[PDB]
């Protein structure tokens, strides 16, 4: 009645669930932020004091 | 210019011996890395600067 199947199955109708979820979440950060991706240890990024 | 109506007579182009003198410009920009950030391997950044 329960196996391993069952609760993989439970995770991938999670995962699609709630990743449809982000994917149509609202932005509203974008409008007033900028966004950085970043590697490892990153700490200092110089583009300020330029204009 | 116009189409001109005869009388017995040609009529040239009437402007000439003037100019206007643009003097076209020049413009440019500059940005900076810091040299900082490449060691740390966050190269996000210059993307959306560029």
């Amino acid at each position: 009645i329960i196996t391993p199947a069952l609760i993989s199955a439970l995770k991938t109708s999670f995962q699609k669930h709630f990743q449809d979820a982000l994917a149509t979440a609202p932005s509203t950060y974008l409008q007033v932020a900028t966004v950085i991706p970043s590697t490892t240890a990153s700490n200092t990024y110089g583009w300020l004091g330029q204009f | 210019p116009k189409l001109r109506e005869w009388i017995g007579q040609r009529v040239i182009k009437d402007m000439a011996a003037q100019g206007y003198q643009i003097t076209n410009k020049l413009f440019e920009s500059t940005v900076g890395v810091k040299r900082t950030d490449i060691e740390d391997d966050n190269l996000g950044v210059y993307g959306p600067l560029m």
